[PDB]
DNA sequence: CAAGCATAAAAGATCTAAACATAAAATCTGT
DNA sequence: ACAGATTTTATGTTTAGATCTTTTATGCTTG
C-alpha cells in the first residue's frame, strides 16, 4: 500500500545506535558553533531554573484567583438570605470562563447538589430535566450511598426517598450560547418546584457578554421572576488590574536586575493585552515565556548572566562586544558596569506598594506605568488621579543611567516575537507570494551541474507567477482570457527546449513532436495553479454547471 | 421465518442467526443418506424480502446445493419480483420455475360457484313454520 | 507546551513529516534517556479521515486509563469526556513527551469541522504529547476561537517553499479542476484501486454491482447500512466466483479496504452483518465505469 | 430601472445510522 | 463441578448527519 493515501497512521521510527554523553540538547553552539559546551549546559539550566521559578509564582497567583473567586461566589450563595421560599436566587457572573469547580457547602440536613449544564448536553427541554433529575439522583445516592422515573416529581419524593432537604444549584455553563427559548422553558418548568417546601432552587448564569442580551431574549415575565432574587456578580481575569499586576511584578523580580526589559517591548505587550480581554493571563504568560526563551535561544550572552561565570570571557567573545553602540558611545571594566542592580524595579514596586496601601488607588495597570516609567513620563501617569500631589516630590525618579544594556535586555527587533505569536497571516502569505524572490534563493555556483541553469533564473514558480497575473486581474475573471494571459506571459521557446532536455523518458519526446506540446503542457500548469489557488481560498468558482468564470476571494495587503 | 423452519424439521429451538447457520449447515454438509426431503411453501414472499434481501437469497440458494433435498414453492403477488430483488444474473444461476396465475374469467367463476352449489342447487327441502 | 503551527505557500507535507520523522522522534528518544518514542502521522488531506478512528489509534498507542460509569455522564460524548479524564491524569505526570502528534494540513476538507477541532483542542492541552500541524487556507485562523487558541496555545512559523503538493491533489479530480465532489473522496479510491490486486479487484467489484442492485431495487442516495451486503451473502456471492473461499480469508482481505475507508462494516438491528460502500450512485457508476469495467 | 425569467440557497420536513444503553437467556470458566 | 463471569441476541434512547422539497433571497437585465 501507499502510506501517503492512508489517514492516522502510526509510525515508529528505528533511531540509530550511534549515541553520545551529552550531544543531546536543543540549544546549539552560538557564534558559528565556537562556544563550548559547558557555556550551553549552563544556559539550559539557568533557563530551566528561572523558568521554573516564575512559573511557580504563575501557578500560586492563579491558584489564589481561583480560590478567591470561589469562596467569594460561595459566600454569595448563602449571604444569610432572609427572603421567604417564593423565588430562586440568581446570580449572574458577568464574562466568566466556564472553568470553575464552584463548591457546594455541605450541611447536616440539607444535600447539596450542583447540576451543571451546557449547551451541547441540552437539545431542549426534557433533556435538560432528564439530565439534571439523573445528576440529582446520583449524587443524592452517592452521598446517602427501586428506581425512580426522570422527571419533576423524583424533586416531589425527596424529603419521602432520602429524608433530607435539598438545595439544587444550576450552572449553566455557557448561557450565551443555548438558544433561549428553550433555557426560559426550562425556567418556567423549574417554577413549577415551589409547592414543596423543602426544596430550594438557586441559579447561575455564566453569562460571557452583558445583561443586555439576557433582558433582550428572555421573555418579561420569566425576566420578572427572576428580578426577586438576583446577584450581579462581575467575576473575570481582566478586571481590576489587581492580577495582571501581580504577575507581572512575578516576572519582573524573576529577571530582577539581571534582565531589563525594552521599552518597545513592554508597548508592545500593552498593545497585545489591550486587544483581549476574555483570556488575558495566559496570553501574558505565553508572551513573556516565548520573549525569555527566545532570548536565551538566540543570545550568546546569556550564559554571563551570574557574575560567577563574568571570567569566563574568551576572545571571540570581546572581539564580537567590541562592536557594541553603547561601548563605542562610553573584563573588569565590564564586571563594574554590569553588577550595579538596575533600581527601576524596585522603584516600580515600592510605588505601587505606596499608591496601593494608603493613597486608596487599585485601578491600574503595573504594565502601563512601567512603561510610562521606561518613557520617562512618570508625572504624565501620575498626575491622573489628582491625588498624589503632595505625594510627589517623594516619588521623584532619576532618569535612565545605564550601558551595556544591549546585551542583556528582552527586546524584538528583528521581528520574531510579533511574527511568532500574532504573525500577519494572510499579510504574510500575500508578502511570500508576491514577491518571491525573497522565498526562494538565487544560486548560480552550481547552475552549470544542474539541468535547468538557463531556465531557473528567466521564470518564475508557476503559483507567484499566476498570483501576480490574478492580482493584477478583475473581479470577475473568465478561466479562458485568464489561461491565455497566463500562457502569453509564457516564454515559448525555453519550455520546448526544457522538453527535450530529456532523454531518458519517451512519452516526454514523443509529446514534443505535436506542434501544441507547449498550447498543452501551459494548460497543464494553470489547471495545477488554479487548482493550488481553489485549495489555498486565493479564488473561488461560480456555478458549477457554468464553471466559465471565477471570483476573486483574498486581495493583496 | 429461518427459526419457525428450523422448529418444524429439527424439534429445537434457535435464534434467527443460529438457525441460518444450521440450516445451511444441515442443506450443505449433511449426506443425503440421512436426510428426508422437505417441502417449503414460502406463502406471501412479497413481506419477508422488505429491506433485508436475505431471506428470499437463503431460501432459493439452499436448492442450489447438491446435499440439500429441499423443493422450496414460493409465492408472490409480482410475478417480476425474484429478477427485480435478486438480480438477472442470481436469477439466471438459479434455475426455478416460474408459473404465473391469470385471474379467473366470467365462466370460470360462474363454474365454481355452480360447482360449490352442486349438492344444493334445485333441492327439496323439510321446513317447520313453528 | 508549546504546539508548532506551520503555515505559507507550497506543500510541508514532505518538509513536516522529514521533520518529525527523522529528527525529533530519535532526538527526543535520545533526550528523555531504549525505543524511539510513537509518532502518530495524521493525514488531513484526506477528506475519509475520522476523528472515532483517530481516537482509536490514540487510545490504543497510549492507551490511557478507562473511565468510570458516572464519569460517563448521561449520554455525553465519550471521546471529549476521556480526553478531559486524561488531562486530569497528565497533569501529574512527569513532563516527557510519549507521543508525537503530527497533522498534516489541519484545515482540510474534513479535519476543519467543530468537532474534531475541539478533540485536538482539548488533546494537545496534554503537555505529554506534542501538536506539530500544517495550515494552507488564508482564512485558517477562523477555524479558532479564544478558547480553541488558547487549548492549541500555538506558535505560528512561516515555511514557505512552493512545492508543488503531488500527494494533496491525489484525493481530488484535476480534469474537473475540483470543482465538483471536492470532498467526494472517490477519487482518492480510484488512485488506491486502480493498481492494488485482481482479486480484490474482483470482489470490490461484485460489491459495488451488488449495492447498485439494492439501490435500484430500493434520486442520487448515499450508499447507507440500509442498502448495502450482508456478510453471508457476500461470502456465499464470492464462493460462487471462487474469490474468497472462507470467512477467514475474505475478512483478513477486506480489513485492508475497511482500514482504507472504501468500504464499512456495520451490523444491522437485527443482528445481521452489512458491508457497504458509502460513496454516492453516481460515484459508485462512474467508479464501475472508469476502471473496475475495464478489467 | 422594474418585470420577467431564470437558477440558487435558506429553512425544515422526514429519515436513517451511530453512539450510548440496559437486560435475560445461554455459554464459557475456574475449584 | 457448582455458582459467577462473559457472551449472544434484542431491544430502547439520544446525538450527529443525510437528502428531498418547498419557498424566496439573488442575479440578468432597459432606461
Amino acid at each position: 500500500f501507499a502510506d501517503a493515501q492512508r489517514s492516522h497512521y502510526t509510525v515508529y521510527p528505528s533511531l540509530p545506535q550511534s549515541n553520545k554523553n551529552d550531544k543531546h540538547i536543543p540549544f546549539v553552539k552560538l557564534l558559528s558553533g565556537k562556544e563550548s559546551e559547558v557555556n550551553v549546559e549552563k544556559r539550559w539550566e539557568l533557563y530551566h531554573q528561572l523558568h521554573s521559578h516564575f512559573h511557580d509564582q504563575v501557578d500560586h497567583i492563579i491558584d489564589n484567583i481561583e480560590a478567591d473567586l470561589k469562596a467569594e461566589i460561595s459566600d454569595l450563595l448563602y449571604s444569610e438570605t432572609t427572603q421567604k421560599r417564593r423565588c430562586f436566587n440568581t446570580i449572574f457572573l458577568l464574562g466568566s470562563d466556564s472553568t470553575t469547580k464552584i463548591e457546594l457547602k455541605d450541611e447536616s440536613s440539607r444535600y447539596n447538589v450542583l447540576i451543571e449544564l451546557t449547551p451541547k448536553e441540552s437539545p431542549n427541554v426534557r433533556m435538560m430535566l432528564r439530565r439534571s433529575m439523573y445528576k440529582l439522583y446520583s449524587a443524592a445516592d452517592a452521598e446517602e450511598h427501586n428506581d425512580v422515573s426522570y422527571d419533576l416529581s423524583l424533586v416531589e419524593n425527596f424529603k419521602r426517598l432520602f429524608g433530607k432537604d435539598l438545595a439544587m444549584v444550576f450552572n449553566f455553563k455557557d448561557v450565551d450560547s443555548i438558544n433561549f427559548n428553550t433555557l426560559d422553558n426550562f425556567i418556567i418548568l423549574l417554577k413549577s418546584a415551589f409547592k414543596y417546601d423543602h426544596v430550594k432552587i438557586s441559579l447561575i448564569f455564566n453569562i460571557n457578554t452583558n445583561l443586555s442580551n439576557i433582558e433582550k431574549n428572555l421573555r418579561q415575565s420569566t425576566i420578572r421572576l427572576l428580578k426577586r432574587n438576583y446577584h450581579k456578580l462581575d467575576v473575570s481575569s481582566n478586571k481590576g488590574f489587581k492580577y495582571g499586576n501581580q504577575i507581572f511584578q512575578s516576572f519582573l523580580d524573576t529577571v530582577d536586575g539581571k534582565l531589563n526589559l525594552s521599552d518597545r517591548f513592554v508597548e508592545f505587550i500593552l498593545s497585545k493585552m489591550a486587544n483581549n480581554t476574555n483570556h488575558n493571563l495566559q496570553l501574558l504568560t505565553k508572551m513573556l515565556d516565548y520573549s525569555l526563551m527566545s532570548y536565551f535561544f538566540q543570545n550568546a550572552f546569556s550564559v554571563f548572566i551570574d557574575p560567577v561565570n563574568v571570567d569566563f570571557l574568551n576572545d571571540d567573545y570581546l572581539k564580537i562586544l567590541s562592536r557594541c553602540p553603547t561601548f563605542m558611545f562610553f573584563e573588569e571594566f565590564f564586571v563594574e558596569f554590569l553588577v550595579r542592580e538596575n533600581p527601576i524595579n524596585g522603584h516600580a514596586k515600592f510605588v505601587a506598594r505606596f499608591l496601593e496601601e494608603e493613597l486608596n488607588i487599585t485601578n491600574f495597570n503595573l504594565i502601563e506605568l512601567y512603561h510610562n516609567l521606561l518613557i520617562g513620563k512618570l508625572d504624565s501617569y501620575l498626575d491622573r488621579w489628582s491625588a498624589c500631589k503632595e505625594y510627589k516630590d517623594r516619588l521623584h525618579f532619576e532618569p535612565i543611567d545605564t550601558i551595556f544594556q544591549e546585551l542583556f535586555t528582552l527586546d524584538n527587533r528583528s521581528g520574531l516575537l510579533t511574527q511568532s505569536i500574532f504573525p500577519s497571516y494572510k499579510s504574510n502569505i500575500e508578502d511570500n507570494l508576491l514577491s518571491w524572490e525573497q522565498v526562494l534563493p538565487s544560486l548560480d555556483k552550481e547552475n552549470y551541474d544542474t539541468l535547468s541553469g538557463d531556465l531557473d533564473k528567466i521564470m518564475a514558480p508557476v503559483l507567484g507567477q499566476l498570483f501576480k497575473l490574478y492580482r493584477e486581474a478583475n473581479m470577475t475573471i473568465n478561466i479562458y482570457d485568464f489561461y491565455i494571459a497566463f500562457r502569453e506571459t509564457l516564454p515559448k521557446e525555453e519550455i520546448l527546449n526544457f522538453i527535450r532536455k530529456d532523454p531518458s523518458n519517451t512519452k516526454l519526446l514523443e509529446l514534443a513532436e505535436t506542434p501544441d506540446a507547449f498550447d498543452k503542457v501551459a494548460l497543464i500548469l494553470f489547471m495545477q495553479a488554479i487548482f493550488a489557488f481553489e485549495n489555498m481560498g486565493l479564488i473561488k468558482f461560480q456555478s458549477t454547471k457554468s464553471y466559465d468564470l471565477v471570483e476573486k476571494c483574498v486581495w493583496r495587503g | 421465518c429461518y427459526e419457525t423452519l428450523w422448529n418444524k424439521v429439527s424439534g429445537e429451538r434457535l435464534t434467527w442467526a443460529a438457525s441460518m447457520e444450521s440450516l445451511e449447515f444441515y442443506f450443505k454438509r449433511v449426506p443425503k443418506n440421512k436426510k428426508k426431503t422437505i417441502v417449503v411453501l414460502l406463502d406471501e414472499l412479497d413481506a419477508m424480502v422488505t429491506k433485508s434481501q436475505d431471506i428470499m437469497y437463503n431460501f432459493f440458494n439452499w436448492t442450489t446445493y447438491e446435499n440439500a433435498k429441499l423443493i422450496v414453492i414460493a409465492v408472490a403477488n409480482t410475478m417480476d419480483l425474484p429478477e427485480r430483488q435478486l438480480g438477472n444474473k442470481i436469477t439466471s444461476r438459479i434455475g426455478f420455475t416460474r408459473i404465473m396465475f391469470t385471474g379467473y374469467t366470467h365462466e370460470e367463476l360462474k363454474n365454481i360457484i355452480d360447482l360449490r352449489l352442486k349438492g344444493l342447487n334445485d333441492s327439496f327441502f323439510y321446513v317447520d313454520t313453528k | 507546551g508549546f504546539s508548532l503551527l506551520f503555515y505559507g505557500v507550497g506543500s510541508k507535507r514532505n518538509f513536516l513529516e522529514e521533520f518529525a520523522i527523522d529528527y525529533l522522534s530519535p532526538k527526543i528518544a535520545y533526550s528523555q534517556l531504549v525505543n524511539s518514542i510513537p509518532c502518530l502521522i495524521l493525514n488531513g488531506y484526506n477528506p475519509s479521515c475520522n476523528y472515532r478512528d483517530v481516537f482509536k489509534e490514540i487510545t490504543d498507542l497510549l492507551v490511557p486509563a478507562e473511565l468510570t460509569r458516572s464519569e460517563t455522564k448521561y449520554w455525553g460524548n465519550h471521546v471529549i469526556l476521556q480526553i478531559q479524564k486524561m488531562i486530569d491524569f497528565y497533569k501529574n505526570q512527569p513532563l516527557d513527551i510519549k507521543l508525537i502528534l503530527v497533522v498534516h494540513n489541519l484545515d482540510g476538507p474534513s479535519i476543519r469541522k467543530n468537532t474534531f477541532q475541539t478533540m485536538l483542542s482539548f488533546l494537545s492541552v496534554i503537555r505529554q504529547i506534542a501538536i506539530v500541524a500544517s495550515t494552507d487556507h488564508i482564512y485558517a485562523p477562523l477555524l479558532w476561537d479564544n478558547m480553541k487558541a488558547q487549548n492549541y496555545n500555538f506558535v505560528f512559523h512561516d515555511i514557505s517553499n512552493f512545492e508543488p503538493s503531488t500527494v494533496e491533489s491525489t484525493f481530488q479530480d484535476v480534469m474537473k479542476m475540483g470543482k465538483s465532489d471536492t470532498s467526494s473522496g472517490a477519487e482518492g479510491a480510484k488512485y488506491v484501486l486502480q493498481s492494488l490486486t485482481v482479486n480484490s479487484k474482483k470482489m470490490y467489484k461484485l460489491l459495488i454491482e451488488t449495492q447498485m442492485q439494492n439501490m435500484g431495487n430500493l434520486g442520487p442516495k448515499r450508499g447507507t447500512q440500509r442498502t448495502g451486503v450482508e456478510l453471508k451473502l457476500f461470502n456465499h456471492l464470492c464462493a460462487a466466483d471462487f474469490i474468497a473461499s472462507n470467512e477467514i480469508a475474505l475478512r483478513s482481505m477486506l480489513r485492508e479496504f475497511i482500514e482504507h475507508k472504501m468500504a464499512n462494516i456495520t451490523k444491522n438491528n437485527s443482528g445481521m452483518e452489512i458491508i457497504w460502500v458509502p460513496y454516492t450512485y453516481a460515484e459508485l457508476e462512474k467508479l464501475l465505469k472508469t476502471v473496475l469495467n475495464t478489467l
